[PDB]
Protein backbone atom coordinates (compact mmCIF):
# COMPACT_ATOMS: atom_id res chain seq x y z
CA UNK A 1 0.00 0.00 0.00
CA UNK A 2 2.83 2.48 0.86
CA UNK A 3 2.36 2.52 4.69
CA UNK A 4 5.95 2.67 5.60
CA UNK A 5 5.42 4.36 9.02
CA UNK A 6 2.68 2.01 10.13
CA UNK A 7 4.76 -1.16 9.13
CA UNK A 8 7.84 0.11 10.97
CA UNK A 9 5.90 0.74 14.15
CA UNK A 10 4.08 -2.68 14.32
CA UNK A 11 7.42 -4.35 13.77
CA UNK A 12 9.08 -2.43 16.66
CA UNK A 13 6.72 -3.68 19.39
CA UNK A 14 6.82 -7.29 18.05
CA UNK A 15 10.52 -8.40 18.08
CA UNK A 16 11.22 -7.42 21.72
CA UNK A 17 7.86 -8.91 22.82
CA UNK A 18 8.39 -12.34 21.05
CA UNK A 19 12.01 -13.06 21.66
CA UNK A 20 14.91 -12.40 23.95
CA UNK A 21 17.06 -14.87 22.12
CA UNK A 22 14.90 -18.17 21.97
CA UNK A 23 14.87 -18.58 18.13
CA UNK A 24 17.14 -16.64 15.87
CA UNK A 25 16.01 -17.70 12.46
CA UNK A 26 12.57 -16.22 12.82
CA UNK A 27 13.83 -13.13 14.81
CA UNK A 28 16.35 -12.15 12.11
CA UNK A 29 13.59 -11.97 9.33
CA UNK A 30 11.41 -9.53 11.19
CA UNK A 31 14.61 -7.41 11.85
CA UNK A 32 15.36 -7.50 8.10
CA UNK A 33 11.93 -5.92 7.14
CA UNK A 34 12.57 -3.18 9.75
CA UNK A 35 15.93 -2.33 8.35
CA UNK A 36 14.47 -2.05 4.85
CA UNK A 37 11.64 0.19 6.13
CA UNK A 38 14.20 2.32 8.25
CA UNK A 39 16.32 3.35 5.20
CA UNK A 40 13.40 4.71 3.31
CA UNK A 41 11.98 6.63 6.30
CA UNK A 42 15.21 8.55 6.86
CA UNK A 43 15.31 7.06 10.44
CA UNK A 44 18.88 5.90 10.41
CA UNK A 45 19.33 5.20 14.06
CA UNK A 46 16.75 2.48 14.88
CA UNK A 47 18.41 0.11 12.32
CA UNK A 48 21.93 0.76 13.45
CA UNK A 49 21.07 -0.20 17.03
CA UNK A 50 19.24 -3.37 15.91
CA UNK A 51 22.06 -4.48 13.54
CA UNK A 52 24.67 -4.21 16.34
CA UNK A 53 22.59 -6.32 18.82
CA UNK A 54 21.66 -9.21 16.50
CA UNK A 55 25.32 -9.45 15.13
CA UNK A 56 26.78 -10.05 18.53
CA UNK A 57 24.19 -12.74 19.27
CA UNK A 58 24.74 -14.69 16.04
CA UNK A 59 28.57 -14.66 16.47
CA UNK A 60 28.24 -16.07 19.99
CA UNK A 61 25.77 -18.82 18.81
CA UNK A 62 26.43 -21.42 16.08
CA UNK A 63 27.83 -19.31 13.17
CA UNK A 64 26.27 -18.75 9.78
CA UNK A 65 27.86 -16.38 7.24
CA UNK A 66 24.69 -15.82 5.31
CA UNK A 67 22.86 -14.04 8.14
CA UNK A 68 25.59 -11.60 8.64
CA UNK A 69 25.94 -10.51 5.05
CA UNK A 70 22.23 -9.64 5.05
CA UNK A 71 22.84 -7.14 8.06
CA UNK A 72 25.72 -5.61 6.20
CA UNK A 73 23.92 -5.16 2.82
CA UNK A 74 21.34 -2.89 4.54
CA UNK A 75 23.97 -1.03 6.69
CA UNK A 76 26.04 0.36 3.92
CA UNK A 77 22.95 2.00 2.35
CA UNK A 78 22.54 3.88 5.68
CA UNK A 79 26.31 4.52 5.80
CA UNK A 80 26.28 6.32 2.47
CA UNK A 81 23.72 8.69 3.72
CA UNK A 82 25.76 9.55 6.82
CA UNK A 83 29.36 8.99 5.71
CA UNK A 84 31.51 7.12 8.21
CA UNK A 85 33.94 5.09 6.15
CA UNK A 86 35.62 3.82 9.42
CA UNK A 87 32.36 2.35 10.51
CA UNK A 88 31.85 0.31 7.34
CA UNK A 89 35.57 -0.90 7.56
CA UNK A 90 35.15 -2.35 11.02
CA UNK A 91 31.84 -4.07 10.39
CA UNK A 92 33.18 -5.68 7.20
CA UNK A 93 36.47 -6.66 9.10
CA UNK A 94 34.68 -8.95 11.51
CA UNK A 95 32.62 -10.54 8.59
CA UNK A 96 36.01 -11.04 6.77
CA UNK A 97 36.89 -13.54 9.57
CA UNK A 98 33.59 -15.43 9.08
CA UNK A 99 34.32 -15.37 5.29
CA UNK A 100 37.83 -16.75 5.91
CA UNK A 101 36.80 -20.01 7.26
CA UNK A 102 33.45 -20.68 5.48
CA UNK A 103 33.61 -19.14 2.06
CA UNK A 104 35.61 -19.50 -1.00
CA UNK A 105 38.40 -17.13 -1.82
CA UNK A 106 36.67 -15.51 -4.85
CA UNK A 107 34.37 -13.71 -2.46
CA UNK A 108 37.16 -13.20 0.04
CA UNK A 109 39.88 -11.49 -1.91
CA UNK A 110 37.45 -8.62 -3.11
CA UNK A 111 36.34 -8.18 0.57
CA UNK A 112 39.96 -7.58 1.52
CA UNK A 113 40.37 -5.03 -1.22
CA UNK A 114 37.13 -3.28 -0.02
CA UNK A 115 38.11 -2.86 3.63
CA UNK A 116 41.53 -1.25 2.76
CA UNK A 117 39.65 0.85 0.16
CA UNK A 118 37.14 2.37 2.86
CA UNK A 119 40.23 3.15 4.97
CA UNK A 120 41.74 5.10 1.90
CA UNK A 121 38.57 7.22 1.81
CA UNK A 122 38.65 8.41 5.43
CA UNK A 123 41.80 10.27 6.82
CA UNK A 124 44.18 7.68 8.46
CA UNK A 125 43.41 4.19 9.66
CA UNK A 126 44.52 2.27 12.68
CA UNK A 127 42.96 -0.65 11.19
CA UNK A 128 44.86 -0.43 7.92
CA UNK A 129 48.13 -1.59 9.52
CA UNK A 130 46.77 -4.96 10.36
CA UNK A 131 45.54 -5.57 6.74
CA UNK A 132 48.67 -4.42 4.77
CA UNK A 133 50.84 -7.08 6.51
CA UNK A 134 48.82 -10.07 5.13
CA UNK A 135 50.41 -12.23 2.43
CA UNK A 136 47.26 -12.51 0.29
CA UNK A 137 47.23 -8.69 0.01
CA UNK A 138 50.30 -8.51 -2.32
CA UNK A 139 49.83 -11.56 -4.58
CA UNK A 140 47.16 -12.93 -6.68
CA UNK A 141 44.48 -10.69 -8.25
CA UNK A 142 45.04 -7.40 -10.11
CA UNK A 143 42.74 -5.64 -7.66
CA UNK A 144 44.86 -6.69 -4.54
CA UNK A 145 48.09 -5.44 -6.01
CA UNK A 146 46.57 -2.09 -7.12
CA UNK A 147 45.19 -1.68 -3.60
CA UNK A 148 48.52 -2.46 -1.78
CA UNK B 1 83.03 -51.00 -17.20
CA UNK B 2 83.45 -53.52 -14.34
CA UNK B 3 83.77 -51.22 -11.10
CA UNK B 4 80.07 -51.48 -10.34
CA UNK B 5 80.31 -55.18 -9.83
CA UNK B 6 83.78 -55.16 -8.11
CA UNK B 7 82.99 -52.62 -5.34
CA UNK B 8 79.44 -53.72 -4.71
CA UNK B 9 80.50 -57.37 -4.12
CA UNK B 10 83.43 -56.74 -1.80
CA UNK B 11 81.47 -54.35 0.55
CA UNK B 12 78.26 -56.66 0.44
CA UNK B 13 80.22 -59.73 1.30
CA UNK B 14 82.45 -58.10 3.91
CA UNK B 15 79.62 -56.93 6.14
CA UNK B 16 76.96 -59.56 6.23
CA UNK B 17 78.05 -62.85 4.55
CA UNK B 18 75.03 -63.08 2.27
CA UNK B 19 75.22 -60.27 -0.25
CA UNK B 20 72.23 -58.32 1.13
CA UNK B 21 71.19 -55.76 -1.45
CA UNK B 22 73.23 -56.99 -4.43
CA UNK B 23 71.57 -59.28 -6.97
CA UNK B 24 73.29 -60.48 -10.18
CA UNK B 25 71.26 -59.14 -13.07
CA UNK B 26 70.87 -55.60 -11.86
CA UNK B 27 74.62 -55.46 -12.07
CA UNK B 28 74.50 -56.86 -15.67
CA UNK B 29 72.34 -54.00 -16.90
CA UNK B 30 74.40 -51.20 -15.29
CA UNK B 31 77.62 -52.69 -16.85
CA UNK B 32 75.98 -52.95 -20.26
CA UNK B 33 74.85 -49.28 -20.45
CA UNK B 34 77.90 -47.57 -18.90
CA UNK B 35 81.61 -47.68 -19.79
CA UNK B 36 82.81 -45.26 -17.01
CA UNK B 37 84.33 -45.38 -13.50
CA UNK B 38 81.16 -43.93 -11.94
CA UNK B 39 77.74 -45.63 -12.35
CA UNK B 40 74.54 -43.68 -12.47
CA UNK B 41 73.74 -44.78 -9.00
CA UNK B 42 75.21 -47.65 -6.95
CA UNK B 43 74.41 -48.92 -3.39
CA UNK B 44 75.38 -48.03 0.27
CA UNK B 45 78.52 -45.90 0.73
CA UNK B 46 79.48 -46.47 -2.85
CA UNK B 47 76.22 -44.65 -4.09
CA UNK B 48 77.40 -41.37 -2.53
CA UNK B 49 80.65 -41.29 -4.50
CA UNK B 50 79.25 -42.82 -7.64
CA UNK B 51 76.82 -40.26 -9.37
CA UNK B 52 75.92 -39.98 -13.01
CA UNK B 53 78.17 -38.41 -15.61
CA UNK B 54 75.14 -38.70 -17.90
CA UNK B 55 71.56 -38.91 -16.45
CA UNK B 56 70.28 -41.27 -13.82
CA UNK B 57 67.78 -43.62 -15.54
CA UNK B 58 68.40 -46.64 -13.31
CA UNK B 59 66.24 -44.89 -10.56
CA UNK B 60 63.54 -47.42 -11.21
CA UNK B 61 66.19 -50.21 -11.03
CA UNK B 62 67.31 -48.79 -7.65
CA UNK B 63 63.85 -49.12 -6.08
CA UNK B 64 64.38 -52.91 -5.76
CA UNK B 65 67.60 -52.16 -3.96
CA UNK B 66 65.62 -49.74 -1.64
CA UNK B 67 63.34 -52.63 -0.34
CA UNK B 68 66.47 -54.67 0.22
CA UNK B 69 68.62 -51.78 1.56
CA UNK B 70 68.08 -51.42 5.31
CA UNK B 71 69.77 -54.65 6.47
CA UNK B 72 73.06 -53.59 4.90
CA UNK B 73 73.12 -49.79 5.72
CA UNK B 74 70.45 -47.71 7.29
CA UNK B 75 67.16 -46.46 5.83
CA UNK B 76 68.00 -42.72 6.47
CA UNK B 77 70.75 -42.90 3.77
CA UNK B 78 68.18 -43.87 0.92
CA UNK B 79 66.53 -40.46 0.34
CA UNK B 80 69.92 -38.62 0.17
CA UNK B 81 70.26 -39.85 -3.48
CA UNK B 82 67.11 -41.16 -5.08
CA UNK B 83 64.89 -38.10 -4.36
CA UNK B 84 67.82 -35.91 -5.67
CA UNK B 85 68.08 -38.21 -8.60
CA UNK B 86 64.50 -37.51 -9.52
CA UNK B 87 65.11 -33.74 -9.46
CA UNK B 88 68.21 -34.16 -11.69
CA UNK B 89 66.68 -36.45 -14.47
CA UNK B 90 64.10 -33.69 -15.48
CA UNK B 91 61.06 -36.00 -15.65
CA UNK B 92 58.26 -34.11 -14.14
CA UNK B 93 55.58 -36.78 -14.25
CA UNK B 94 57.68 -39.61 -12.61
CA UNK B 95 59.12 -37.19 -9.91
CA UNK B 96 55.62 -36.60 -8.64
CA UNK B 97 54.66 -40.30 -8.60
CA UNK B 98 57.54 -41.61 -6.45
CA UNK B 99 57.06 -39.04 -3.58
CA UNK B 100 53.48 -40.65 -3.18
CA UNK B 101 54.97 -44.22 -3.64
CA UNK B 102 57.39 -43.88 -0.75
CA UNK B 103 55.59 -41.26 1.28
CA UNK B 104 55.47 -41.10 4.98
CA UNK B 105 54.66 -43.69 7.67
CA UNK B 106 54.85 -46.70 5.27
CA UNK B 107 58.53 -47.48 5.00
CA UNK B 108 59.79 -44.33 6.73
CA UNK B 109 58.96 -45.09 10.27
CA UNK B 110 58.62 -48.68 11.76
CA UNK B 111 61.28 -48.42 14.61
CA UNK B 112 63.88 -46.04 13.09
CA UNK B 113 65.03 -42.74 14.57
CA UNK B 114 63.97 -39.48 12.97
CA UNK B 115 66.27 -36.52 12.14
CA UNK B 116 64.35 -35.29 8.99
CA UNK B 117 65.81 -33.80 5.64
CA UNK B 118 68.96 -35.05 3.66
CA UNK B 119 70.47 -32.69 1.17
CA UNK B 120 73.89 -33.50 2.62
CA UNK B 121 74.45 -36.35 4.95
CA UNK B 122 71.25 -37.92 5.97
CA UNK B 123 68.21 -37.88 7.99
CA UNK B 124 64.67 -39.19 7.97
CA UNK B 125 62.43 -38.91 4.92
CA UNK B 126 59.71 -36.64 5.69
CA UNK B 127 61.01 -33.14 5.60
CA UNK B 128 63.03 -33.95 2.41
CA UNK B 129 59.99 -35.44 0.75
CA UNK B 130 57.87 -32.28 1.47
CA UNK B 131 60.66 -30.13 -0.11
CA UNK B 132 60.64 -32.22 -3.32
CA UNK B 133 56.79 -32.19 -3.90
CA UNK B 134 56.78 -28.45 -3.36
CA UNK B 135 59.80 -27.86 -5.75
CA UNK B 136 58.38 -29.87 -8.72
CA UNK B 137 54.91 -28.17 -8.57
CA UNK B 138 56.42 -24.63 -8.18
CA UNK B 139 58.31 -24.73 -11.54
CA UNK B 140 55.54 -26.62 -13.38
CA UNK B 141 52.38 -24.84 -12.44
CA UNK B 142 50.36 -21.69 -11.27
CA UNK B 143 51.90 -19.02 -9.14
CA UNK B 144 49.01 -19.01 -6.60
CA UNK B 145 49.48 -22.76 -5.87
CA UNK B 146 53.35 -22.26 -5.79
CA UNK B 147 52.76 -19.81 -2.95
CA UNK B 148 50.42 -22.17 -1.03
CA UNK B 149 53.22 -24.85 -1.36
CA UNK B 150 55.72 -22.30 -0.03
CA UNK B 151 53.52 -21.78 3.03
CA UNK B 152 53.40 -25.56 3.77
CA UNK B 153 57.19 -25.81 3.34
CA UNK B 154 57.30 -22.87 5.87
CA UNK B 155 55.06 -24.46 8.63
CA UNK B 156 56.95 -27.75 8.35
CA UNK B 157 60.44 -25.92 8.52
CA UNK B 158 59.40 -24.21 11.83
CA UNK B 159 57.98 -27.41 13.46
CA UNK B 160 60.94 -29.53 12.96
CA UNK B 161 64.43 -28.09 12.41
CA UNK B 162 67.89 -29.54 12.71
CA UNK B 163 71.39 -28.66 13.63
CA UNK B 164 73.06 -29.37 10.00
CA UNK B 165 72.95 -26.91 7.14
CA UNK B 166 70.87 -29.17 4.90
CA UNK B 167 67.37 -27.92 6.03
CA UNK B 168 68.21 -24.20 5.69
CA UNK B 169 69.65 -24.52 2.23
CA UNK B 170 66.53 -26.50 1.07
CA UNK B 171 64.16 -23.81 2.38
CA UNK B 172 66.28 -21.12 0.52
CA UNK B 173 66.45 -22.96 -2.78
CA UNK B 174 62.77 -23.65 -3.04
CA UNK B 175 61.72 -20.00 -2.40
CA UNK B 176 64.35 -18.44 -4.67
CA UNK B 177 62.77 -19.81 -7.89
CA UNK B 178 59.50 -18.03 -7.06
CA UNK B 179 61.18 -14.65 -6.72
CA UNK B 180 63.05 -15.12 -9.99
CA UNK B 181 59.59 -15.40 -11.70
CA UNK B 182 58.30 -12.27 -9.95
CA UNK B 183 59.15 -8.65 -10.56
CA UNK B 184 59.99 -8.55 -6.90
CA UNK B 185 63.72 -8.60 -7.76
CA UNK B 186 64.65 -6.80 -4.56
CA UNK B 187 63.43 -9.76 -2.43
CA UNK B 188 65.18 -12.19 -4.73
CA UNK B 189 68.53 -10.38 -4.11
CA UNK B 190 68.06 -10.73 -0.23
CA UNK B 191 67.15 -14.42 -0.62
CA UNK B 192 69.95 -15.54 -2.98
CA UNK B 193 72.58 -13.83 -0.72
CA UNK B 194 71.38 -15.78 2.30
CA UNK B 195 71.64 -19.03 0.29
CA UNK B 196 75.18 -18.09 -0.72
CA UNK B 197 76.51 -18.00 2.78
CA UNK B 198 74.95 -21.31 3.80
CA UNK B 199 76.11 -23.00 0.59
CA UNK B 200 79.89 -22.46 0.74
CA UNK B 201 80.78 -24.29 3.99
CA UNK B 202 78.57 -27.35 3.23
CA UNK B 203 75.70 -28.66 1.23
CA UNK B 204 75.73 -28.54 -2.58
CA UNK B 205 79.48 -27.61 -3.14
CA UNK B 206 79.14 -28.90 -6.75
CA UNK B 207 80.28 -26.31 -9.26
CA UNK B 208 77.05 -26.38 -11.07
CA UNK B 209 75.18 -25.08 -8.04
CA UNK B 210 77.67 -22.31 -7.41
CA UNK B 211 77.61 -21.26 -11.02
CA UNK B 212 73.70 -20.94 -11.37
CA UNK B 213 73.46 -19.19 -7.95
CA UNK B 214 76.16 -16.75 -8.71
CA UNK B 215 74.51 -15.81 -12.06
CA UNK B 216 71.23 -15.14 -10.21
CA UNK B 217 73.20 -13.05 -7.66
CA UNK B 218 74.70 -10.74 -10.21
CA UNK B 219 71.35 -10.19 -12.10
CA UNK B 220 69.46 -9.46 -8.86
CA UNK B 221 72.09 -7.02 -7.39
CA UNK B 222 71.73 -4.83 -10.51
CA UNK B 223 67.85 -5.08 -10.47
CA UNK B 224 67.67 -4.39 -6.74
CA UNK B 225 68.96 -1.79 -4.29
CA UNK B 226 67.55 -3.79 -1.32
CA UNK B 227 70.77 -4.36 0.76
CA UNK B 228 73.89 -2.11 0.68
CA UNK B 229 76.06 -1.92 -2.41
CA UNK B 230 79.06 -3.94 -3.71
CA UNK B 231 80.64 -4.73 -0.24
CA UNK B 232 78.37 -7.86 -0.07
CA UNK B 233 79.72 -9.06 -3.40
CA UNK B 234 83.39 -8.68 -2.21
CA UNK B 235 83.00 -10.76 0.99
CA UNK B 236 81.27 -13.74 -0.58
CA UNK B 237 82.29 -15.44 -3.84
CA UNK B 238 80.39 -15.26 -7.20
CA UNK B 239 83.48 -14.60 -9.28
CA UNK B 240 86.24 -16.55 -7.47
CA UNK B 241 84.65 -19.95 -6.85
CA UNK B 242 83.93 -19.76 -10.57
CA UNK B 243 84.74 -17.60 -13.60
CA UNK B 244 85.86 -13.90 -13.45
CA UNK B 245 84.37 -13.37 -17.00
CA UNK B 246 81.27 -14.09 -19.08
CA UNK B 247 78.64 -12.02 -17.15
CA UNK B 248 80.84 -11.52 -14.05
CA UNK B 249 82.80 -8.86 -16.04
CA UNK B 250 79.66 -6.75 -15.23
CA UNK B 251 80.55 -6.76 -11.47
CA UNK B 252 83.99 -5.09 -11.79
CA UNK B 253 82.40 -2.54 -14.15
CA UNK B 254 79.50 -1.99 -11.54
CA UNK B 255 82.12 -1.03 -8.91
CA UNK B 256 83.82 1.48 -11.32
CA UNK B 257 80.32 2.93 -12.27
CA UNK B 258 79.00 3.46 -8.76
CA UNK B 259 82.03 5.40 -7.46
CA UNK B 260 82.41 7.58 -10.62
CA UNK B 261 78.64 7.86 -11.19
CA UNK B 262 78.95 7.74 -15.09
CA UNK B 263 75.71 6.87 -16.91
CA UNK B 264 77.69 5.62 -19.91
CA UNK B 265 79.54 2.99 -17.83
CA UNK B 266 76.10 1.86 -16.53
CA UNK B 267 74.90 1.59 -20.21
CA UNK B 268 77.91 -0.38 -21.49
CA UNK B 269 78.05 -3.05 -18.63
CA UNK B 270 74.49 -4.37 -19.21
CA UNK B 271 73.93 -6.85 -22.07
CA UNK B 272 70.58 -7.74 -23.49
CA UNK B 273 69.21 -10.20 -20.93
CA UNK B 274 69.62 -8.08 -17.81
CA UNK B 275 68.89 -4.81 -19.72
CA UNK B 276 65.52 -5.54 -21.27
CA UNK B 277 63.97 -5.91 -17.86
CA UNK B 278 62.10 -2.61 -16.87
CA UNK B 279 63.18 -2.85 -13.24
CA UNK B 280 66.86 -2.11 -13.18
CA UNK B 281 67.27 1.49 -14.30
CA UNK B 282 65.49 3.27 -11.41
CA UNK B 283 67.47 1.13 -8.97
CA UNK B 284 70.75 2.16 -10.56
CA UNK B 285 70.22 5.68 -9.17
CA UNK B 286 69.39 4.42 -5.81
CA UNK B 287 72.71 2.41 -5.53
CA UNK B 288 74.77 5.52 -6.73
CA UNK B 289 73.40 7.86 -4.03
CA UNK B 290 73.94 5.36 -1.21
CA UNK B 291 77.57 4.83 -2.11
CA UNK B 292 78.52 8.47 -2.74
CA UNK B 293 76.70 9.42 0.49
CA UNK B 294 78.74 6.95 2.49
CA UNK B 295 81.98 8.38 0.99
CA UNK B 296 81.27 12.12 1.86
CA UNK B 297 80.00 11.38 5.31
CA UNK B 298 83.07 9.31 6.44
CA UNK B 299 85.24 12.15 5.23
CA UNK B 300 83.55 14.81 7.30
CA UNK B 301 83.04 12.48 10.20
CA UNK B 302 86.00 12.84 12.52
CA UNK B 303 84.24 13.85 15.75
CA UNK B 304 80.60 14.28 15.08
CA UNK B 305 80.26 16.16 11.81
CA UNK B 306 77.34 15.14 9.65
CA UNK B 307 76.55 18.33 7.63
CA UNK B 308 76.74 17.92 3.89
CA UNK B 309 75.46 20.42 1.36
CA UNK B 310 73.20 20.12 -1.71
CA UNK B 311 76.33 21.04 -3.57
CA UNK B 312 78.28 17.94 -2.41
CA UNK B 313 75.52 15.46 -3.24
CA UNK B 314 74.66 17.22 -6.64
CA UNK B 315 78.16 17.00 -7.59
CA UNK B 316 78.45 13.36 -6.68
CA UNK B 317 75.52 12.15 -8.56
CA UNK B 318 76.22 14.47 -11.54
CA UNK B 319 72.62 15.79 -11.59
CA UNK B 320 71.44 19.31 -10.94
CA UNK B 321 69.85 20.30 -7.59
CA UNK B 322 66.19 20.01 -8.65
CA UNK B 323 66.58 16.28 -9.81
CA UNK B 324 68.40 15.66 -6.54
CA UNK B 325 65.60 17.22 -4.54
CA UNK B 326 63.09 14.82 -5.97
CA UNK B 327 65.52 11.95 -5.80
CA UNK B 328 66.46 12.31 -2.09
CA UNK B 329 62.75 12.70 -1.33
CA UNK B 330 62.11 9.34 -2.88
CA UNK B 331 65.15 7.83 -1.00
CA UNK B 332 64.24 9.11 2.51
CA UNK B 333 60.71 7.56 1.89
CA UNK B 334 62.25 4.18 1.82
CA UNK B 335 64.40 4.93 4.84
CA UNK B 336 67.71 4.66 3.23
CA UNK B 337 68.20 8.14 4.66
CA UNK B 338 67.23 9.08 8.17
CA UNK B 339 68.56 12.63 7.97
CA UNK B 340 66.26 15.58 6.83
CA UNK B 341 66.52 18.16 4.04
CA UNK B 342 66.09 21.88 4.95
CA UNK B 343 65.07 23.33 1.61
CA UNK B 344 65.84 27.03 2.10
CA UNK B 345 69.18 26.65 3.93
CA UNK B 346 70.43 24.51 1.10
CA UNK B 347 72.13 22.20 3.69
CA UNK B 348 71.20 18.58 4.47
CA UNK B 349 71.52 17.87 8.30
CA UNK B 350 71.99 14.17 8.47
CA UNK B 351 71.24 11.73 11.29
CA UNK B 352 73.23 8.56 10.76
CA UNK B 353 71.82 5.75 8.73
CA UNK B 354 75.09 4.51 7.19
CA UNK B 355 76.17 0.86 7.69
CA UNK B 356 80.03 1.54 8.04
CA UNK B 357 81.34 -1.94 7.42
CA UNK B 358 84.28 -3.65 5.68
CA UNK B 359 87.44 -2.08 7.17
CA UNK B 360 90.96 -1.31 6.04
CA UNK B 361 90.96 2.34 6.10
CA UNK B 362 88.36 2.65 8.74
CA UNK B 363 90.40 0.61 11.30
CA UNK B 364 93.53 2.93 10.95
CA UNK B 365 91.15 5.97 11.69
CA UNK B 366 89.27 4.11 14.50
CA UNK B 367 92.54 3.25 16.26
CA UNK B 368 93.48 7.00 16.26
CA UNK B 369 89.96 7.83 17.80
CA UNK B 370 89.99 5.00 20.49
CA UNK B 371 93.31 6.41 21.79
CA UNK B 372 92.00 10.03 21.89
CA UNK B 373 88.76 9.09 23.80
CA UNK B 374 90.83 7.01 26.32
CA UNK B 375 92.91 10.14 27.11
CA UNK B 376 89.85 12.36 27.53
CA UNK B 377 88.17 9.88 29.98
CA UNK B 378 91.58 9.41 31.88
CA UNK B 379 91.72 13.10 32.94
CA UNK B 380 88.08 12.85 34.28
CA UNK B 381 89.18 9.79 36.24
CA UNK B 382 92.21 11.58 37.63
CA UNK B 383 90.01 14.39 39.02
CA UNK B 384 87.73 11.92 40.76
CA UNK B 385 90.75 10.07 42.25
CA UNK B 386 92.06 13.40 43.64
CA UNK B 387 88.79 14.08 45.49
Amino acid sequence: EGKIDEAADILCELQVETYGSMEMSEKIQFILEQMELSILKGDYSQATVLSRKILKKTFKNPKYESLKLEYYNLLVKISLHKREYLEVAQYLQEIYQTDAIKSDEAKWKPVLSHIVYFLVLSPYGNLQNDLIHKIQNDNNLKKLESQE
Amino acid sequence: MFNNHEIDTILSTLRMEADPSLHPLFEQFEKFYEEKLWFQLSESLTKFFDDAKSTPLRLRLYDNFVSKFYDKINQLSVVKYLLASLKDSKDFDESLKYLDDLKAQFQELDSKKQRNNGSKDHGDGILLIDSEIARTYLLKNDLVKARDLLDDLEKTLDKKDSIPLRITNSFYSTNSQYFKFKNDFNSFYYTSLLYLSTLEPSTSITLAERQQLAYDLSISALLGDKIYNFGELLHHPIMETIVNDSNYDWLFQLLNALTVGDFDKFDSLIKVQISKIPILAQHESFLRQKICLMTLIETVFVKNIRMLSFEDISKATHLPKDNVEHLVMRAISLGLLKGSIDQVNELVTISWVQPRIISGDQITKMKDRLVEWNDQVEKLGKKMEAR
